[PDB]
């Protein structure tokens, strides 16, 4: 049984890299090099959003574009009105371990999570006043590395577990586990339409999930160490992933492989966290050497540098109008940037 | 001699005291309340050497003669033992403070904590409290230089009370608390029972050896001129003590910032820079 | 036993993958330069707004 | 969530009342608290604020130094100690919740109210009506307008719509002119220029009737409208 | 200043009371000894925590002469450790459990297994800085079983007397020589039984000269 099983896997692991050969008749370098460069970005710090006492570990902006949650170390949550700085909430998690927090398309939750291995569903919007546990998402057997939300009752969150899971909120229940994964997963990102998910884990490897499905459609492996980011790319056909390489990848769902790979020779740590700018055309990475590079996505140019951070660049958020981007740190800082 | 040497430690203090100011003002991981002493040590010393010693050198200069007001006599006199005293108290307070880190370690424990910051925002406060309290009865009736043509201080009611709250009070203060720290780090290593605790008295002896060989002749000196009879008491021996002293200025980048590697990470930035 | 379960299912997953509907390289890269381009002028970090409507003055 | 309010009843000119507001099942330290006038038959008058941990507090004009607001946040309650009381004082006083952070809803929830009976350059705002006799099912467009415009330099247009209904303490329908409140169905929408405001009840219900108040929140003191009825 | 709605000044005053709420629970957590507890599954951990107090983190509190410790038993969390071991790198001390009487236990050898984690522990990168307290925490049962088992179970290396001064002597220096980072990095080893005050009292003695050293640092004296 098991050899031939093996040998089986193998058979499919060549069948499966000649048919990604076989659609790599062009790579996106070829394609883009006829393409105007991006040109220097040079975004200024319009804002520093200072209140947290430990290591910034994850923020999420609002599809308002203005707040943003920030969860640190010293166990808080903190809601910041950006465009003011001010804090509009600042709630007291039960759990200090944070390593991921999300804030729901509405507005109306905030989620996080981390070595408690809970997710704690908080929700903002009570007649009380007070932001309260609405939901603790109990569960996984390791700790929780992301957290988003489709909606106000459907979350997916990630692992240390090396399992994805899709939650109903109302419930308290993960009614899907994806599974795949045989390193710990820690980032998702949902794609524009919220039907697919993407996660990226410690066995270099990233997956695209179907969430009504509950199937791993498609894995992506270029990556020669582990996975800490992902994000899609806006029209949801591609995402970026940054790894523990030094290197973003940009991956193609539609052909199924790498595209473009985002190292310059003097980058030689731990890429922290991934986001897009609105177009796609500025694939933004966080690392420690403690800042964000942008890169102009279509070339691979290291198109900026968002220098402002003093320790681990932990963090980004494009917001969703693409107005700023948010970058949070090991320095206890957020800065927003444009 | 005397006059361009001074000019020589103007450029040394203010490149020195300014590293410290501008370190402290870049590098977070330098913005403790225990460096907020040592930018308040450096600020004294950096008014020493902008305010207090260009006139100085201009008094060497002329060969001990002044050429200006009393009102700018007392002044300048005033600015000196309020500068200098500034420094002097600075080196007292970062000994409490250093004796705080030791023997109330649980307060002290991280250098940034409000408790913490409304402590050196007090002894900060009484450094420069206490250095215009002594300064200020030379704004009026105790500056009574001999003659207009000169501009000292040299009258026993004051030269006393001066040395002594000014000096001899805060060095003794000093010397036993950095003894206490020694003796307080020895009792932890018996009851223990290292490189680094080795450091610490190396370090008190380096505080201490400086604040000796600045400070005590110049005190001795400045008490021998006016309070001795029959001393073979110079003005080359006084000349040469208050140099001595204004070297603490200095020293003081080097004793309190050099010997710690936040401040010298910080100071190859801004050398690089 | 639970290795011989883990090695069907992982090529049951193997075999899932391989039968997908790739297109060429250079088509999806095209597609990713045309969402770019059509969006470019919509992109505040890519084409700086001026500061009377930037909500970050 | 409840406010519930005593101190009240007669009391005499230059006489003197503690009203008291006790909160409960809310976060009360976190909000803002105001007190709102409503002399008999007339509309509501702001007349105090205490912001959250006391930082802040404001009075109208007719009650400044005379009358002082208080808070005892550990006893969730909120005081007015009316020091030189006059025939003008006399009203029912509501005790008013209000959070203030980006998308909050203040003045969102109005205690019972306490009537007290003495015996015997602000912002304009006016409604140019003061009854509507209507039928239930059709639309109906009240409307409002302010001497300063209430569209602030960060767009915000502050505007409150309260419906008041027959023996009832006010509810907000509508804030900061275009949003509606929790708890109020989408039959009410605001609307409005900046100095000049419509609030719209696209389907009118039996529960509709009652005084239609608009209020400002761009400057303290607060001020509101004379108030339009509807009516069966 | 007037370019702020009433609202805005409100929002702002709510901003500044969270800021207050935010740096007075800074305060007490500044107050609190942050302490990673780690150790193999069944290294006496559990005894540690029953004296101290008297999946996913377990965090236990207790008080002792003032000093209020959060202890960070990571044991429940199953998964890849250089994702999460940076959460620490704040920790004043890691306290790490040894069972002493598992020289001649299985996992391939559980004292190896036990200085294999130690090793990782001690020479990781984001503890560079931070002390270590080693429980060695079976000393009766090592004991019972230095008399019957030589310690060339677990190191053939040896040649001492299977006397228990000697064996306890030769374990702690075979973890304590897995410090690199002399220079940074002190381990305060204490052999651990059934007692209850002792080892509570060994926390807070190593604590505070890991404190003291901390603000000597802080001030440039170390
Ligand atoms: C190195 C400081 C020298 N100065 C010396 C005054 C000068 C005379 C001629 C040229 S400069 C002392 C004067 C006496 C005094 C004092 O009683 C108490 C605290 C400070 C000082 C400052």
């Amino acid at each position: 049984e098991l050899d031939q099983l093996r040998q089986e896997a193998e058979q499919l692991k060549n069948q499966i890299r000649d048919a990604r050969k076989a659609c790599a008749d062009a790579t996106l370098s070829q394609i883009t090099n006829n393409i105007d460069p991006v040109g220097r970005i040079q975004m200024r710090t319009r804002r520093t959003l200072r209140g947290h006492l430990a290591k910034i570990y994850a923020m999420h902006w609002g599809t308002d574009s203005r707040l943003l949650v920030s969860a640190s170390q010293d166990g808080k949550l903190i809601i910041w009105d950006s465009y003011t700085t001010n804090k509009v909430h600042a709630i007291p998690l039960r759990s200090s371990w944070v390593m991921t927090c999300a804030y729901a398309p509405s507005g109306n939750y905030v989620a996080c999570g981390g070595l408690d291995n809970i997710c704690s569903i908080y929700n903002l919007k009570t007649r009380e006043g007070n932001v309260r546990v609405s939901r603790e998402l109990a569960g996984h057997t390791g700790y929780l590395s992301c957290c988003r939300f489709l909606d106000d009752n459907q979350i997916v969150t990630s692992s240390g577990d090396t399992t994805c899971a899709l939650w109903d909120i109302e419930t308290g229940q993960q009614t899907t586990t994806f599974t795949g994964h045989t390193g710990d997963v820690m980032s998702l990102s949902l794609a524009p339409d919220t039907r697919l998910f993407v996660s990226g884990a410690c066995d270099a490897s990233a997956k695209l999930w179907d969430v009504r499905e509950g199937m791993c459609r498609q894995t992506f492996t270029g990556h020669e160490s582990d996975i800490n980011a992902i994000c899609f790319f806006p029209n949801g056909n591609a995402f970026a992933t940054g790894s523990d390489d030094a290197t973003c990848r940009l991956f193609d769902l539609r052909a199924d492989q790498e595209l473009m790979t985002y190292s310059h020779d003097n980058i030689i740590c731990g890429i922290t966290s991934v986001s897009f700018s609105k177009s796609g055309r500025l694939l933004l990475a966080g690392y420690d050497d403690f800042n964000c590079n942008v890169w102009d996505a279509l070339k691979a140019d290291r198109a900026g540098v968002l220098a402002g951070h003093d320790n681990r660049v932990s963090c980004l958020g494009v917001t969703d109008d693409g107005m700023a981007v948010a970058t949070g740190s090991w320095d206890s800082f957020l800065k927003i940037w444009n | 001699y005397y006059a361009l040497s001074y000019c020589a430690l103007i450029l040394a203090i203010v490149f020195g005291n300014g590293l410290v100011c501008m370190a402290v003002l870049k590098e977070r991981a330098l913005q403790t309340t225990t460096n907020y002493l040592v930018v308040s040590l450096a600020v004294a010393d950096l008014l020493v050497a902008t305010l207090v010693m260009p006139w100085v050198v201009y008094l060497e200069v002329t060969g001990g003669v002044w050429n200006f007001s009393r009102i700018c006599c007392d002044v300048f006199v005033t600015l000196d033992v309020m500068m200098c005293t500034a420094s002097i108290l600075n080196l007292c307070a970062i000994s409490i403070d250093r004796y705080t880190a030791v023997v109330m370690p649980v307060h002290y424990q991280h250098g940034t904590g409000q408790s913490s910051c409304r402590r050196v925002a007090l002894m900060i406060t009484a450094v420069w409290v206490l250095a215009f309290a002594v300064s200020c009865p030379l704004l009026f009736g105790f500056n009574t230089t001999g003659d207009p043509t000169v501009c000292s201080i040299s009258n026993p009611d004051f030269v006393i009370y001066s040395s002594v709250v000014s000096f001899y009070l805060p060095f003794g203060v000093t010397v036993l608390v950095y003894a206490r720290i020694y003796v307080v780090l020895k009792q932890r290593r018996r009851k223990r029972i290292p490189l680094r605790e080795k450091k610490a008295t190396q370090m008190v002896a380096i505080v201490l050896g400086a604040f000796i060989v600045c400070w005590l002749p110049f005190f001795l000196t400045h008490v021998l001129n006016t309070h001795c009879q029959t001393c073979h008491v110079s003005p080359e021996l006084y000349s040469a003590t208050t140099w001595l002293g204004y070297v603490n200025s200095a020293l003081n980048p080097v004793i309190y910032t050099t010997f710690n590697i936040e401040f010298r990470k910080a100071f190859l930035k801004i050398l690089s820079c | 036993t639970a290795s011989i379960a883990q090695a069907r299912k992982l090529v049951e997953q193997l075999k899932m993958e391989a039968n997908i509907d790739r297109i060429k390289v250079s088509k999806a890269a095209a597609d990713l330069m045309a969402y770019c381009e059509a969006h470019a002028k919509e992109d505040p970090l890519l084409t700086p707004v001026p500061a009377s409507e930037n909500p970050f003055r | 969530v409840q406010l519930v309010e005593s101190g009240g009843g007669l009391v005499q000119p230059g006489g003197s009342r503690k009203l008291s507001c006790s909160a409960s099942g809310f976060a009360f330290s976190s909000f803002g608290m105001h007190w709102v006038r409503q002399a008999p038959e007339k509309g509501l008058e702001w007349v105090a604020y205490i912001s959250s941990g006391s930082g802040t507090i404001y009075y109208a004009d007719t009650v400044k130094g005379r009358f002082t607001i208080s808070r005892d946040d550990p006893k969730n309650t909120l005081f007015l100690q009316m020091t030189s009381l006059r025939s003008e004082d006399t009203a029912m006083y509501y005790c008013v919740r209000s959070i203030y952070y980006y998308g909050s809803s203040p003045f969102d929830f109005w205690g019972q109210g306490t009537t007290l009976t003495v015996s015997s350059s602000d912002i304009v705002m006016t409604q140019a009506t003061s009854s509507v006799p209507v039928t239930p099912g059709e639309s109906v467009s009240i409307s409002c307008r302010s001497s300063k415009s209430l569209l602030h330099s960060n767009g915000n247009t502050y505007l409150y719509w309260f419906l008041q209904r027959p023996g009832q303490s006010p509810q907000l329908l509508i804030y900061r002119m275009s949003n509606l409140a929790s708890g109020v169905p989408d039959r009410f929408s605001g609307s409005g220029s900046g100095t000049a405001f419509t609030l719209t009840i696209s389907r009118l219900e039996a529960e509709d009737v009652g005084v239609y108040y608009c209020m400002q929140h761009l400057e303290y003191p607060l001020t509101f409208g004379a108030g339009t009825k509807l009516e069966l | 200043g007037c370019t702020l709605s009433a609202e805005d000044k409100a929002a702002v005053e709510r901003s500044k009371m969270i800021d207050r709420n935010l740096r007075e629970d800074g305060e007490k957590a500044a107050r609190e000894v942050k302490l990673l507890l780690l150790g193999a599954g069944e290294s006496g951990k559990n005894t540690i925590v029953k004296q101290m107090k008297i999946t996913g983190i377990v965090e236990t509190h207790f008080t002792f002469k003032d000093l209020h410790f959060k202890m960070f038993d990571v044991g429940a969390q199953r998964s890849e450790r250089k994702k999460w071991i940076h959460c620490f790198e704040g920790v004043t001390a890691i306290i790490f459990c040894v069972a002493l009487s598992d020289y001649d236990l299985v996992l391939m050898n559980r004292m190896h297994a036990s200085m294999k984690l130690f090793d990782s522990i001690c020479n990781n990168k984001w503890f560079t800085d931070t002390s270590i307290i080693l429980f060695l925490n079976k000393k009766d049962l090592f004991e019972e079983k230095i008399k019957k088992s030589p310690l060339t179970i677990c190191y053939p290396e040896y040649a001492g007397s299977n006397t228990y001064e000697e064996a306890a002597a030769y374990i702690q220096c075979q973890f304590e020589d897995l410090n690199k980072r002399k220079d940074t990095k002190e381990i305060y080893t204490h052999f651990t039984c059934s007692t209850d005050t002792k080892n509570v009292q060994f926390v807070f003695d190593a604590v505070t000269d890991v404190i003291i050293k901390n603000n000597l640092k802080d001030c440039g004296l170390f």
